[PDB]
DNA sequence: CTATGACCATGATTACGAATTGC
DNA sequence: TTAAGCAATTCGTAATCATGGTCATAG
């Protein structure tokens, strides 16, 4: 923690991954994995070591009301 | 980077130098030819090389009477009054004048201020060395001691009293933006070691100088210099940023030189590593300090004429300098011209009736220029909002997310470089587009003053500029009359009207530049006042003087001329000339803009007169004002009678016309005839026919013509507009009415407008019923949008707003939880809504900010809206067409359809269900009652045809985000509070929520998973 | 157990300041 | 040391004044 907290804040901000603010991060991570675009393998290693966290399982501005 | 070309070879010997200057300044220096206060003057040549000028041997001075005695004739006493009085009680009247060559001379002048006669009179010259030695000279003359050999018996009073380069500029004929000349063999270059930083540098006595009066080829611009810039910072959640915690992240320039269509600099210069943009140059750096540095060193190699931007006096400058200070960066505050000068923060504050007050900060620049866009729209135009979204869309047609779009990737950074160069660009299109400068140079031209002077000051200093112009030119003083305080005086006469609504036409004439007319051709001025005893004993009253209503004499111009119908004159044909210059433009907003520049020069012609009526001042003389509103009053009356006592049935004509309304410089006769170009033709020929009844420059002239027409108050009405008769309508007019204030909501204005419409222009007052019935049925029913609910007031004097309580003034000195950092000062606008609550002793307890009730969903007072806001304007407009029964008609239109409304313990819900048809609470969810059970395919077609216009309406509006943002395949973050288009896209997702899940109350329409 | 006016509570009228626009 | 004028209409808040519903106790 605090550092798994910029890997996410990292991944949500590339764009070779997709124009990520209306959905959730891991159905971000897996519409990536099918088109099979280069998804890092650490990016869900610390989607599953945690429950229903809305600070985890979130997209950064998923406050802000655009 | 881009430098000026290079001075190539100038010999003073033999060539002179021809240059436009800028900005002038005052200094005390050292270095004299073997006074102190030398001048200097910036400017640039007819090429583009920058020229700083250094002018030698000019002192301050004024003047004083004589006293009659044996003193202030003789020469002994003349130098014994410059001489010092060796006493030990003369302390305090030898020291802080002290030994000054303050001299003598001797003079023969007059004093302004009345009509003594054609003779002079002796006056002494006083000169001083430095400007400032008159503050405690003055303060040793008057009240100090003059006991000196008995010369001067206390007092004699100070005349002319003025500032110095003022005085300057007076003396040797220099207006504001001039072309100034030096010629051959007068002016040396290398007398002057370099002190400045500019290309040329000269060093000239006083009395070389020639100045070019503009006008032929002397009426050109330089190609000056122009920067314009922003930055960015990043900040907290919540907390408005604050210059010792929250870095200085990006600062993007633009520049041009005058009279080229496009810029030719465009730099961007950013605190990470960033990816390249087409058109601009990029440059990184890893540490703030490299990067204030770099914008210092640009700054005085581009070496700008003008600096421009949008808040960057109050927002900007002061944040850089304090960033400066608190890093550790000495080399930062040195951006002005002089080589060995820092720069400092000094606050101010200017207060009128005409602008009301506002308090600024200054940052000091010597040699550059400053405009800040925001000063010029607050001070000369009147709307809703100042921000730069709400100006761009009126004019053109369009901080928390930043700190993670620059602790991201270097995309991000570049997309937040291409949003900061846009914003940076925006006020230089607003400032060639608006023609700001255009009309400051004009204005500083006709004035006589410099041009920073139009951004600091009021209309005294350029009033006081043009008589001391004209005083010089027959030997006249002006004295210093000051009092606290006189009464007021009687204004301006309305008539009374005869209210309604016409449906006849109405033909407006009235008399054009009113009270400069009257001033000029009756001969008014402080210098022709005649005193109540000078007239006897002699007895020449005819042709001589004459007498006005108020009572006062006043001379004829067989004897004088006065001053101010000289300097009313001048502006006056300024004016003409640019109306003149407005009569062949196609444009429209072109034709408003040289409006705007007509409208100026009326307004500077106006405050000639109200200069004399100001008791707070510098030279008042109510007699003058009091003579102006009587003749117009006289001359208001007698076209009154004139009007309505020719055309009438006895005198061939058809019918005896009646005045219905006048405000003291107009008359709206209404003729009979009901063809318009008959009302036309007879209202020229009455017009013309009664303008000759009077002195020269007096004319009265046909307008228009009002067909219909709807009086409804004192200065409240409304018509529509006729220019010429084949050109068949224009406009309407609304004087006065709901739909011009700033007061109200944009529902009100709409609905005024609408209703007018309808009620003007189609005459169907049925539609007009049925429009305000569906207005105030959707009112009802909440489906009005938030963007035409809000209310703004000004939040000024923070005294007057402690003395009663108010709405605006309750939202804003409650601070929020989030922000005490960003809140309303003194002089802005707050907005607000009004929310639904039990305290009905104050709409002062229910007022608050349109993104907190966003943000936090709070309801909406419709009884509040519905019998405040709207129901009395309606009431004024609809009543005069009918009787009281449309009262009754509009107050039972709301009362079919008043009958129609919408709707912590919050969370504790049940969720009942409901029957779609009859509205019964029933256990289990099946969608139809078991009465009403048959009728349902109905049911069901009634609500799809409401989910079918909800689809519609989602995609028109995000898809709209799209276009205005620019990209097809990134996000839109746009959460401008001045867009109808956000908070319009936040309701339509929750109205298709809830629409989505009623019809699920039905089955599914077949299987999914096959 | 029952008249009478004294007592609390709620609504109609006036006054004045603030804001903004027309000449 | 610094500042162009007057006329008029509209709306909100507190204070002033009118009037009825309870009630409390003397008959
Ligand atoms: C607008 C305005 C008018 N007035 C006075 C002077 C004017 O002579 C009188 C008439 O008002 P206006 O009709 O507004 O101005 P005007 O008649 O001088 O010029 P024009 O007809 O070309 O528009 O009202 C002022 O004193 N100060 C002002 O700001
Ligand atoms: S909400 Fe959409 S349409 Fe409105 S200003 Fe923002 S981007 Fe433009
Ligand atoms: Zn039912």
């Amino acid at each position: 923690e605090e550092a798994e907290l910029e890997l996410l804040r990292q991944f949500d901000l590339a764009w070779q991954y997709g124009p990520c603010t209306g959905i959730t991060r891991l159905q971000r991570w897996c519409r990536a994995k099918q088109m099979g675009l280069e998804p890092p393998p650490e990016v869900w290693q610390v989607l599953k070591t945690h429950p229903g966290d809305p600070r985890f399982q979130c997209s950064l501005w998923h406050l802000y009301p655009l | 980077r881009w430098l000026r070309p290079t001075p190539p070879a100038l010999d003073p010997q033999t060539e002179p130098l021809i240059f436009q200057q800028l900005e002038i300044d005052h200094y005390v220096g050292p270095a004299q030819p073997v006074s102190v206060p030398v001048l200097r003057a910036f400017g640039v040549t007819d090429e583009g090389f920058s020229v700083c000028c250094h002018i030698h041997g000019f002192a301050p001075y004024f003047y004083t009477p004589a006293p009659p005695g044996f003193g202030p004739e003789h020469m002994g006493d003349l130098q014994r009054e410059l001489n010092l009085a060796i006493s030990r009680d003369s302390r305090g009247g030898r020291e802080l004048t002290g030994p000054a060559v303050l001299a003598v001379e001797l003079c023969s002048r007059e004093s302004m201020f009345g009509y003594h006669g054609h003779g002079p009179s002796p006056f002494l010259r006083i000169t001083v060395a430095l400007p400032r030695l008159v503050a405690p000279a003055r303060r040793l003359l008057e009240q100090g001691i003059r006991v000196a050999g008995l010369g001067t018996p206390s007092f004699a009073p100070y005349e002319a009293n003025v500032d110095f380069e003022i005085r300057f500029m007076v003396d040797t004929d220099i207006v504001g933006c001039n072309w100034l000349e030096l010629p051959a063999g007068k002016y040396a270059l290398r007398l002057k070691e370099k002190a400045t930083q500019c290309q040329l540098e000269a060093d000239v006595l006083w009395s070389d100088v020639v100045s070019h009066p503009p006008e032929g080829p002397w009426q050109r611009i330089a190609p000056l210099r122009v920067l314009s810039f922003d930055i960015e910072c990043a900040g907290r959640k919540g907390i408005f940023p604050e210059p010792e915690r929250d870095p200085v992240i990006q600062i993007c320039s633009l520049g041009l030189r005058w009279g080229e269509p496009e810029p030719f600099l465009r730099l961007a210069l950013t605190l990470r590593p960033c990816a390249p943009i087409l058109g601009a140059k990029v440059q990184s750096y890893e540490k703030e300090e490299d990067l204030l540095q770099a914008w210092s060193t640009f700054i005085r190699i581009m070496d700008p004429d003008v600096i421009t931007g949008y808040n960057i006096q109050n927002f900007d400058l002061p944040y850089l300098i304090s960033r400066a200070q608190t890093l550790k960066v000495q080399t930062f505050p040195f951006l002005g011209r002089v080589a060995g000068l820092c720069s400092n923060i000094r606050d101010s504050s200017f207060q009128s009736k005409q602008t009301g007050r506002r308090d600024t900060k200054v940052v000091s620049m010597v040699g550059r220029v400053q405009m800040d866009m925001l000063q010029v729209l607050l001070r000369e135009y009147k709307l809703r909002s100042y921000t730069l979204n709400a100006v761009s869309f009126h004019f053109l047609g369009e901080h928390s997310i930043i700190t993670d779009l620059q602790n991201g990737n270097d995309q991000t950074r570049r997309r937040l470089a291409v949003y900061c160069l846009k914003d940076a660009y925006l006020p230089l299109r607003l400032l060639e587009r608006l023609m700001v400068l255009v009309n400051a140079v004009e204005m500083a031209r006709v004035t006589g003053v410099p041009l920073s002077y139009l951004l600091s000051r009021g209309q005294q200093v350029k009033v006081v500029s043009q008589l001391l112009r004209q005083a010089m030119h027959e030997g006249l003083l002006m004295p210093v009359v000051k009092s606290e305080g006189g009464e007021d005086y009687t204004g301006a006469t309305v008539i009374e009207p005869l209210k309604g609504y016409y449906d006849v036409p109405i033909a407006t004439l009235d008399f054009s530049s009113l009270y400069p007319s009257i001033m000029m051709a009756h001969n008014l001025c402080y210098t022709t006042l005649l005193r109540p005893g000078t007239a006897q004993k002699l007895g020449l009253t005819e042709d001589q003087f004459i007498r006005t209503p108020t009572g006062d004499e006043f001379v004829k111009t067989s004897v004088r001329k006065g001053l101010l119908p000289q300097i009313l004159e001048n502006l006056l044909s300024a004016r003409k000339r640019a109306k003149a210059e407005l009569a062949k433009e196609t444009d429209p907003l072109r034709r408003q803009v040289l409006d705007g520049r007509q409208l100026a020069l009326k307004v500077s012609a106006n405050s000639v007169y109200g200069f004399t009526g100001a008791q707070v001042g510098k030279l008042p003389c109510l007699e003058i004002s009091q003579s102006v509103t009587g003749f117009g009053r006289q001359m208001i009356e007698k076209t009154k009678q004139l009007v309505e006592s020719k055309y009438t049935v006895e005198n061939g004509y058809s019918t005896s016309a009646k005045v219905v309304y006048g405000d003291t410089d107009s008359v709206m006769c209404r003729f009979g005839v009901s063809s318009v170009a008959e009302a036309m033709a007879l209202g020229r020929e009455a017009a013309d026919w009664v303008s000759g009844h009077f002195p020269s420059p007096i004319r009265l002239e046909f307008e228009k013509v009002y067909f219909p027409y709807l009086l409804i108050s004192k200065k409240r009405y409304a018509g529509l507009l006729f220019s010429s008769r084949p050109d068949a309508h224009d406009r309407m007019d609304c004087k006065g009415l709901e739909a011009v204030r700033r007061d109200n909501c944009p529902l009100v204005a709409n609905l005024v407008t609408a209703s007018l419409r309808r009620l003007l222009i189609d005459r169907d007052p049925e539609g007009a019923v049925a429009h305000a019935q569906d207005v105030i049925s959707d009112l009802l029913c909440n489906r009005i949008d938030i963007s035409q609910l809000v209310i703004t007031k000004e939040l000024t004097r923070a005294a007057s707003d402690y003395a009663g309580k108010q709405a605006h003034v309750e939202l804003a000195e409650r601070m929020r939880k989030r922000d005490p950092g960003s809140a309303p000062s003194l002089g802005d606008r707050v907005p607000y809504v009004i929310i639904s609550a039990a305290k009905g002793v104050a709409a002062y307890m229910k007022s608050e900010d349109p993104l907190f009730v966003l943000e936090h969903s709070l309801p909406i007072d419709t009884q509040y809206y519905l019998e405040q806001q709207l129901a009395k304007p309606l009431l004024r407009i609809f009543e005069p067409i009918l009787g009281e029964g449309r009262a009754e008609a509009v107050l039972l239109r709301g009362d079919h359809t008043r009958c129609k409304t919408v709707l912590g313990l919050l969370a504790f819900a049940k969720r009942r269900n409901c029957c779609i048809g009859c509205r019964t609470v029933l256990s289990h969810q099946g969608a139809v009652c078991e009465f009403c059970q048959p009728r349902e395919s109905e049911l069901y077609q009634k609500e799809v045809s409401h989910l079918n216009a909800l689809e519609e309406r989602f995609s028109r509006l995000w898809t709209q985000c799209q276009r205005c943002q620019g990209s097809l395949h990134e996000d839109v973050i746009c959460t401008s509070r001045d867009c109808p288009i956000f908070y319009m896209r936040k309701k339509v997702r929750k109205d298709l929520e809830d629409q989505e899940q009623l019809l699920r109350r039905f089955g599914p329409p077949g299987p999914e998973a096959w």
